[PDB]
């Protein structure tokens, strides 16, 4: 019952953080440590071969 | 200077001594082959994949 007495509030939270989601994937450089770390581990063991 | 080098410490470009224009080296085109076939139990016929 909670939910359709705050449907508007819930709905620009809501966009309000996917909007807030959107600049912090941009914003932040370090935000993408995993597949930038594992690509560059490839390229290493890819280049020390050779 | 001589000849060139890249990142992968093999020669690339390469001067020769009779005439001041330079000449790249490329490696000849090396790859491997692969076999597309059914089951020869139901066919004969391959496929060759490079
Ligand atoms: C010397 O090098 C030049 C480069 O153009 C060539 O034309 C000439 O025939 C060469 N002569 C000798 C001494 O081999």
């Amino acid at each position: 019952n909670v939910l359709y007495e705050n449907q508007k509030l819930i709905a620009n939270q809501f966009n309000s953080a996917i909007g807030k989601i959107q600049d912090s994937l941009s914003s932040t450089p370090s935000a993408l440590g995993k597949l930038q770390d594992v690509v560059n581990h490839n390229a290493q063991a890819l280049n020390t071969l050779v | 200077q001589q000849f060139g080098r890249d990142i992968a410490d093999t020669t690339d470009a390469v001067r020769d001594p009779q005439t001041l224009e330079i000449l790249d080296i490329t490696p000849c085109s090396f790859g491997g082959v692969s076999v597309i076939t059914p089951g020869t139990n139901t066919s004969n016929q391959v496929a060759v994949l490079y």
